[PDB]
């Protein structure tokens, strides 16, 4: 019979059915989100970027001067 | 910025004023340049012109020394010059935004060029540089070469074209006996140099026509001349000769099918202007199909072949009855692809068809009156196009020095008669018959076995 | 003591080179006067001259419209029915396609044996081809011999007879021809791209069907389509040619009266269940094929979208390239330039399709199995030049190329009737030269910049591929790449 | 200002140098254009006659073979030796004008130079 | 395009601008 | 070095799965779908540590 | 495809290696989290390192001034404490990574053939690791480094 691969490649159909499992599937009719996701991502990117600052400021100030200089400074 | 979408009128345009309604039908004018040279032109109402340049050389001026340049300057036909780069070439026909083509046939061979009817100094001024003064450069004849040998070995896919020049070898012994398809030594042996010899020995004035199809005459004379007025006049060497005689090639390849085709001679020629029309009418009323088209009603489903062989006998894959003509002879026959195992049968069949158009009262005159409105049609039909046209202008003046106006043709075709018909198919199944084979050929009956018949 | 280049042979080589390269240095001014590769626009309003396309309403919602040119010896002369594969019913996908089929056969008096051995008796032509939403049987025939098409016409379309047996013919037929398509991988691939485009919309259905539907006709489908879609309002008669508008009129007037009284009107059907553009992909891999085809899409323009001449341009940019294009290497588009010189594909071709209240817009390329990461790198980065970088000469040579490609795609007698009945179906009117040179005209490099951002800049695509692909980049990669971090 | 030998003792003595170098070694000037260098020269050198490009991969060897063993062109061949007869520099020109003209008007670049 | 290449690399020294002062927040240059 | 020399060695094998089984069938490029998922990883480290 | 003209700045030979090494590399695809324990191994060595060097720019070798200079390092240079803490804690959760790496691959079985170079040079790895946490843990000087 028909190899039930190119029954796909032979058939091709506008009802296309997915997993669904692990992700709901929203209905055809509704808009591509793509902003909610942006600005997720863009919650968490600037987090990251307070603790990249966060890491690298409390380097450069550990490599700087030190409070028993700073009190023999007279 | 707003726009008004595009269901209604833009805003203000300043659109002309209508073409009065069967204006006119224009007139071909042809000037003959002193030099030797030909220049053609006609008025066409749509805003489209076509403009070619058309040269009597092709395969039978090759020589065993060139055997391929016809083929290599079709494809190198658009390439670098002496005065513009390839590239410069191409951003030229891009900016305007035309169409180059080139054809190669055995008689004469043509370059082609499509654009607005604005930018006619600039589609003649490019083609006249592109053939008058062409620089064969190593490097692109060499990549063109390379390409020309991958398509050499993609011939098989089409048996037609490999069947029509089997034939054309076979039953010619020197001048359309020469190649079209440039076999892989003379591809070898082909070079840059040998091409600018033979472009200029055979590119000459009194060989060219240049055929405009929407253009004025004035214009396209005054913009031409100062570009062609100076060739040199030459005394326009003789053209091959060519005898008939010949039998049978054969060639083995696949498994699938067997193309078997027959021809004969029927050596009117195009001066011979009633017989080459009775041989369209008679290739019109053969003519045949694929038995795979799906097409619709005017295809020629009801013709002779079509119904006897099509509708009789199946397992046969395709019947179709051609011709070809050149200047001073013909070649008309039968192509025939079929399984391996019936091809004995196909050929006995082809030969009873052929044999069958030859003995009076076998066609009736209803089928010699449907074959002969077909034709009409189809001339008729093709004269649209307005490239066909200007291909149709510059073949005719490079053949019979002239164009023959077009109600010649329709005459010969209204004129033709059941006695003619079978004259004809007599005269033209006298001559030898030349036979080609290709596929599972071992199988096929012997040429002699065959000519057995028609004789 | 040195030796002359006589000898040498490669000394010889060299001189004979150096001859040639100092030969075609000075180029002449008489054969480059006129040249001027840098594109530039002009006005054609001198050269636009064609006959009044006349249109006529005839009361019961006929329209019928004729370009006459009297000088002419043919003419085509057909029907345009605003009606196909997109208005079914989800249960009779191939109705339309088999009824064209069929139809091509018999009526009450036509016999469908005769009808043929008629139609080429007089010299004729008979075709007809169904699109998604367009359907079309048209008839070239001669001067003097026109009525007797359109009395043919009229016949076939409205008095037609199915008899059970050609059904089964037919029905062999169609399920020969499902099974030869597959051969043809272009439209495979492009129905498929459809399916998974507009899915769980009219316009993903093929138009063959499927051949569970076909096995079920009963030519009562067919009869409920045809008196459901072949109604008056949804068809146009046109006529090029040597024909006269007067003629025609009173013909079809008087011919075309056993029509199918109706009120499904495509735009109140259209209005429910429209077409929906949701981005996917479906990759048939084989690798038992040499070339691996595939192709992606965005999201298009309507008929009427004053943006559909911008997007006709931009896919004018991304022209084709195939591997035996006289330009090669030299070429207008950018895109062509990347794909024949480094030669990563065997041929590539940009498409814009418009339908209903959507469209397309892609670049079907293919190629072989290892050029497939480079070649999808090249199109979706002249795609979002598009976007963002988009330059003043690249826009006029497209226009210019648009506009020859328009003018020199009309050409003959049955190209101007199909003219006119597609753009009076599709615009209700006949967009003159003059006009449609105006549009062309109106789009520059920020209309080209607009037109991209409303359509490429960070939307969905849809992929359609086959053959050997474990090359080809998945979805996210297409998807990330339709946008710069750059800019 | 276009300074040549016949015009200029500076120009001559200079000339005279390069003729004793490339003679010693046996190679012509042309012979120095290094295919990786440019990429122009490489294309070029793509356009010769294959003779042409043979001849010069020989007289290469020939210099890097002297060079390894610490030794010059034997006498008779370094008077029969002739440098500065070119074989390339019209070849170089017509590309780079034509890369020029491709440059000038659209056109991508026909071939570049990987990083690095 | 080199007004809009010129307008993009200033949006991008203006990026660059306010990275600088995020990573040295310098109200001591700021204010005069 | 030592962990440079790991990471070559075992890119010249490939990567062991859940299965244990040979997986050149399914197998996806390392950016961005295991970026990501590191990325969790370390972000839940970062908590941790 | 030749490479005429230059595509794609990760497919250049400055970033060719790094692309395919790092971007390109396939990857079975049903990778549960412990694959991301080792590249967490990974990010925890260079955490180290870094951390290692800055508390080394305040730390005195000497018998007499090590534990003094530790507690310089807590209490006066400006946010040592955070430096000396990640350093201390950040051996321990390297071990932890380590260590469970190590269990996922007895789990799997990943020391099987064709990786028994990988596991050797694993074992190779942990080695170097228990030496330099021990010796590191010298320096401070307390009561339990020493003895
Ligand atoms: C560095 C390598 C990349 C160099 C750039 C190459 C490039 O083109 O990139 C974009 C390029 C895009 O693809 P493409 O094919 O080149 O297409 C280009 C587009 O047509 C067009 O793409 P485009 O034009 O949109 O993007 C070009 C891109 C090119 O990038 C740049 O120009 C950056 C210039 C330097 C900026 C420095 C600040 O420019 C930018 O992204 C601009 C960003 C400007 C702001 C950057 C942030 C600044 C913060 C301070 O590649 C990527 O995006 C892929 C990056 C993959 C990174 C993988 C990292 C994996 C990490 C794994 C860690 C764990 C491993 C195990 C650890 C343990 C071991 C023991
Ligand atoms: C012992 C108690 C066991 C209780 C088990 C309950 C259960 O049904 O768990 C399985 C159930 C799903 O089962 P599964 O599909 O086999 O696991 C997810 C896959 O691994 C696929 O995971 P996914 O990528 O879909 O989800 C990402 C994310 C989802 O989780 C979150 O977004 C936040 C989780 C916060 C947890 C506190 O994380 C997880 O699902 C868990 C893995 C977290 C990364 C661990 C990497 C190693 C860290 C090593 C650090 C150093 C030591 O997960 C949960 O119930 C967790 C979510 C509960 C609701 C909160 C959602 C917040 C949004
Ligand atoms: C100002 C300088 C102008 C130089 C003009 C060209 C001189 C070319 C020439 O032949 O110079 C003589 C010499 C190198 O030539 P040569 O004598 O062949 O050296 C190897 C064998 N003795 O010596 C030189 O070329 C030395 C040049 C030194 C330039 C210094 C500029 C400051
Ligand atoms: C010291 C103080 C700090 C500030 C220093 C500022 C710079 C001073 C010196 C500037 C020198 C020029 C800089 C600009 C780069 C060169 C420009 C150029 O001509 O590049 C083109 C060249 C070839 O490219 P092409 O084939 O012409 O391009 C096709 C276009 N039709 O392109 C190439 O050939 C590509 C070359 C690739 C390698 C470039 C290396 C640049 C230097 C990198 C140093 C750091 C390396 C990284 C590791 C250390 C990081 C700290
Ligand atoms: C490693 C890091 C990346 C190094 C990149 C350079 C490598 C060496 C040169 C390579 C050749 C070159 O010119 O690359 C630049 C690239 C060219 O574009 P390409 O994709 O090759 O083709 C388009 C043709 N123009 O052009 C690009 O890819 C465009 C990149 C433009 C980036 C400009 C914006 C920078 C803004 C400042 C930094 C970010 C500001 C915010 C943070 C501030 C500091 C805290
Ligand atoms: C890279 C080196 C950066 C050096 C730098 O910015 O040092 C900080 C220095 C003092 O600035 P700060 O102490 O933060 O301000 C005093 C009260 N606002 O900053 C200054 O004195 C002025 C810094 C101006 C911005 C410099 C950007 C480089
Ligand atoms: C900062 C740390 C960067 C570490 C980068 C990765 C380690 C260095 C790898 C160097 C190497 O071996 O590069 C090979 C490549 C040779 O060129 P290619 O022919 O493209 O080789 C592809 C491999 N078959 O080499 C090259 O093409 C030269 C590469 C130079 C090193 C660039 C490293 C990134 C600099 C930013
Ligand atoms: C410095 C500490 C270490 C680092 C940075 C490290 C790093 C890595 C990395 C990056 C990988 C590839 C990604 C992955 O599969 O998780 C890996 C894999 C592996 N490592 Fe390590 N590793 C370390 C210690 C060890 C140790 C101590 C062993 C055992 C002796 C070990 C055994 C393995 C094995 C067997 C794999 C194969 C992974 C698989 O089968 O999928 N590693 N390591
Ligand atoms: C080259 C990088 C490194 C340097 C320069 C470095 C340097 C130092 C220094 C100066 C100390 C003493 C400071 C203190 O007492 O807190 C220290 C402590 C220590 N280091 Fe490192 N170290 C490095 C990497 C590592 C690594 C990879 C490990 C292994 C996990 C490690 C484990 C330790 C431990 C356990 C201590 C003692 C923690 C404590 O103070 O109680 N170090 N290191
Ligand atoms: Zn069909």
């Amino acid at each position: 019979e028909i190899p039930a691969t190119v029954a796909a490649v032979k058939n091709p159909s506008s009802k296309i059915i997915y997993d669904e499992h692990n992700h709901e599937r929203f209905p055809p009719g509704d808009p591509s989100k793509r902003a909610f996701a942006y600005f997720v991502l863009t919650g968490g990117r600037f987090v990251y970027a307070s603790l990249i600052r966060l890491l690298v400021l409390k380097f450069v100030l550990s490599m700087s001067a030190s409070k028993d200089v700073l009190a023999l400074a007279s | 910025s707003s726009l008004p979408s595009l269901d209604i009128p833009l805003g203000g345009v300043v659109l002309p004023d209508p073409l009065p309604d069967s204006v006119e039908q224009s007139k071909t004018k042809i000037t003959t340049l002193s030099n030797g040279l030909k220049i053609a032109s006609e008025t066409s109402p749509n805003p489209a012109a076509s403009i070619g340049l058309y040269l009597d050389c092709g395969s039978i001026y090759e020589t065993p020394f060139s055997s391929g340049a016809s083929h290599l300057l079709e494809r190198m036909a658009f390439k670098s010059t002496t005065n513009r780069s390839h590239f410069r070439i191409v951003r030229e026909v891009e900016a305007i935004g035309g169409n180059i083509g080139a054809s190669a046939s055995r008689e004469q061979m043509g370059y082609t060029f499509d654009a607005l009817k604005t930018y006619v100094p600039q589609m003649v001024e490019l083609l006249v540089d592109c053939v008058r003064n062409p620089a064969f450069l190593d490097w692109e004849v060499n990549e063109e070469l390379r390409k020309v040998k991958a398509e050499l070995g993609e011939l098989s896919n089409n048996p037609q074209g490999l069947l029509l020049e089997a034939i054309h070898s076979a039953g010619y012994s020197g001048a359309l006996a020469y190649p079209l398809l440039a076999p892989e030594a003379a591809l070898n042996r082909l070079d840059g140099p040998s091409l600018e010899e033979f472009v200029a020995e055979n590119y000459t004035a009194p060989r060219m026509v240049l055929a405009a199809a929407g253009v004025e005459h004035e214009e396209l004379v005054s913009i031409a001349e100062p570009l062609l007025s100076d060739l040199p006049n030459v005394p326009r060497p003789d053209e091959p000769k060519s005898v008939y005689v010949g039998g049978d090639f054969r060639r083995h390849g696949e498994s699938g099918g067997t193309h078997v085709a027959l021809a004969f001679e029927v050596p009117g020629g195009w001066h011979k202007e009633k017989d080459a029309i009775v041989l369209t009418v008679l290739q019109m009323l053969m003519g045949g199909g694929g038995s795979f088209s799906a097409g619709g009603p005017g295809k020629g489903m009801h013709s002779r072949l079509y119904l006897r062989v099509l509708n009789e006998y199946q397992q046969i894959q395709s019947f179709s009855a051609f011709n070809s003509i050149f200047n001073n002879t013909g070649l008309f026959g039968i192509y025939a692809s079929t399984s391996p195992d019936f091809a004995p049968k196909a050929v006995d069949i082809a030969a009873k068809e052929l044999i069958a158009i030859a003995s009076p009262g076998q066609v009736t005159q209803v089928q010699l009156d449907r074959a002969k409105k077909s034709t009409k049609s189809a001339v008729l039909m093709n004269l649209e196009s307005r490239m066909i046209a200007s291909e149709d202008i510059g073949r005719q003046i490079l053949t019979y020095g002239e164009r023959k106006p077009l109600e010649q043709f329709l005459k010969a075709v209204d004129e033709i008669t059941l006695n003619d018909i079978t004259k004809i198919s007599q005269k033209i199944i006298s001559s030898p018959l030349t036979m080609a084979s290709y596929g599972d050929v071992l199988s096929v009956p012997s040429y002699e076995s065959v000519n057995r018949k028609f004789h | 003591a040195p030796p002359p280049p006589t000898a040498m042979i490669y000394d010889r080589a060299a001189e004979a080179i150096k001859s040639k390269l100092r030969q075609l240095e000075n180029p002449d001014p008489r054969f480059l006067k006129h040249g001027n590769p840098r594109p530039a626009l002009s006005d054609h309003t001198r050269i636009l001259a064609a006959p009044e396309t006349r249109v006529t309403t005839l009361p019961n919602g006929l329209r019928v419209a004729t370009e006459s040119s009297l000088a002419a010896r043919t003419a085509t002369v057909g029907v345009w029915i605003d009606a196909g594969s997109r208005f079914e019913t989800e249960e009779t996908n191939g109705t339309a396609h088999f009824l064209e089929h069929m139809i091509f056969k018999g009526t009450e008096r036509r016999n469908a044996r005769e009808l043929e051995e008629e139609i080429e008796n007089m010299g004729g032509h008979l075709n007809a081809y169904t699109s998604r939403e367009q359907t079309t049987y048209y008839a070239k025939v001669t001067d003097s011999d026109v009525p007797q098409a359109l009395d043919i016409l009229a016949d076939i379309l409205q008095n037609s007879r199915f008899e059970e047996n050609r059904i089964s013919r037919e029905r062999d037929v169609i399920l020969r021809e499902m099974e030869e398509v597959e051969g043809q991988t272009e439209e495979v691939i492009f129905d498929h791209l459809h399916a998974t485009a507009f899915q769980y919309t009219p316009l993903g259905r093929t138009i063959l069907g499927p051949a569970q539907n076909i096995k079920t006709i009963t030519k009562a489908h067919l009869q409920s389509y045809i008196q459901t879609h072949y109604t008056a309002p949804r068809m146009v008669i046109a006529a090029s040619g040597a024909v006269k508008h007067e003629d025609i009129v009173e013909q079809v007037k008087k011919l075309f009266t056993k029509l199918s009284t109706d009120a499904t009107t495509t735009a109140q059907l259209v209005a429910k269940e429209p077409a929906i553009f949701t981005g996917s992909e479906v990759r048939m891999l084989d690798d038992d094929i040499p070339l691996a085809q595939f192709a992606v899409a965005f999201e298009g323009a309507s008929w009427k979208d004053p943006d559909s001449i911008a997007l006709m341009v931009m896919q004018a940019m991304l022209g084709s390239w195939n591997k035996t294009a006289g330009g090669g290497k030299h070429m207008g588009s950018e895109l062509a330039q990347r794909v024949g010189i480094n030669e990563v594909a065997e041929s590539i071709m940009a498409f814009n399709t418009n339908y209903k209240d959507t469209g397309l817009f892609g670049v079907y390329a293919v190629a072989k199995p290892d050029c497939l990461d480079d070649l999808s790198y090249a199109i979706m980065q002249e795609t979002t030049k598009l976007v963002y970088r988009v330059s003043e000469d690249d826009v006029t040579r497209a226009c210019n190329q648009l506009k020859s490609s328009l003018l020199l795609h009309i050409d003959g007698t049955s190209p101007v009737a199909e003219d006119i009945g597609r753009q009076l179906l599709t615009y209700g009117r006949r967009i003159p030269f003059a006009e449609l040179f105006a549009r062309i005209d109106a789009v520059d490099a920020s209309t080209i910049k607009r037109v991209a951002n409303r359509f490429i800049y960070d939307k969905d695509v849809a992929i359609a591929a086959m053959g050997p692909i474990q090359r080809l980049p998945d979805y996210n990669w297409f998807r990330r790449r339709t946008y710069w971090n750059r800019y | 200002s276009f300074l040549d030998p016949k015009k200029n003792w500076l120009a001559a003595q200079h000339m005279k140098s390069l003729v004793k170098r490339l003679s010693k070694y046996g190679l012509r000037y042309d012979d120095l254009y290094d295919p990786y260098y440019d990429l122009d020269v490489k294309e070029a050198l793509n356009r010769l006659p294959k003779e042409v490009v043979d001849a010069r991969h020989a007289r290469l060897k020939r210099a890097i073979d002297l060079s390894m063993k610490h030794e010059y062109l034997p006498e008779d061949l370094q008077a029969m030796q002739t440098p500065f007869r070119g074989y390339l520099q019209d070849m170089l020109a017509l590309v780079k004008r034509e890369r020029a003209e491709r440059e000038a008007l659209g056109g991508l670049p026909l071939y570049q130079r990987s990083i690095p | 395009i080199q007004p809009a290449d010129v307008k993009a690399a200033a949006m991008w020294g203006v990026a660059a601008a306010t990275g600088g002062l995020y990573l040295v927040q310098v109200s001591i240059l700021v204010l005069p | 070095g030592a962990s440079l020399l790991h990471l070559a060695a075992l890119h010249q094998y490939g990567s062991n799965n859940p299965l244990g089984v040979h997986s050149e069938m399914d197998q996806i490029s390392f950016y961005p779908y295991f970026y990501v998922k590191d990325l969790v990883g370390w972000v839940a480290f970062a908590i941790f540590f | 495809t030749i490479r005429n003209q230059r595509f794609s700045l990760l497919k250049e030979p400055i970033s060719s290696t790094l692309n395919q090494h790092l971007i390109d590399y396939p990857t079975p695809s049903n990778l549960s989290y412990w694959w991301g324990f080792g590249s967490l191994a990974g990010i925890c060595l260079v955490i180290q390192i870094v951390t290692g060097v800055f508390l080394a720019m305040h730390y005195t070798p000497h018998v007499d001034l090590a534990f003094n200079s530790v507690e310089h390092v807590m209490r006066d240079v400006e946010g040592g404490w955070l430096l000396r803490y990640m350093h201390a804690n950040g051996a321990s959760m390297f071990f932890i990574v380590v260590y469970l790496h190590i269990f996922r691959g007895l789990y799997y079985a990943s020391y099987s053939s064709p990786r028994e170079f990988v596991w050797c040079l694993g074992v190779v790895i942990f080695l170097l690791m228990i030496v330099t946490a021990f010796t590191g843990y010298v320096l401070p000087w307390g009561q339990m480094s020493f003895w």
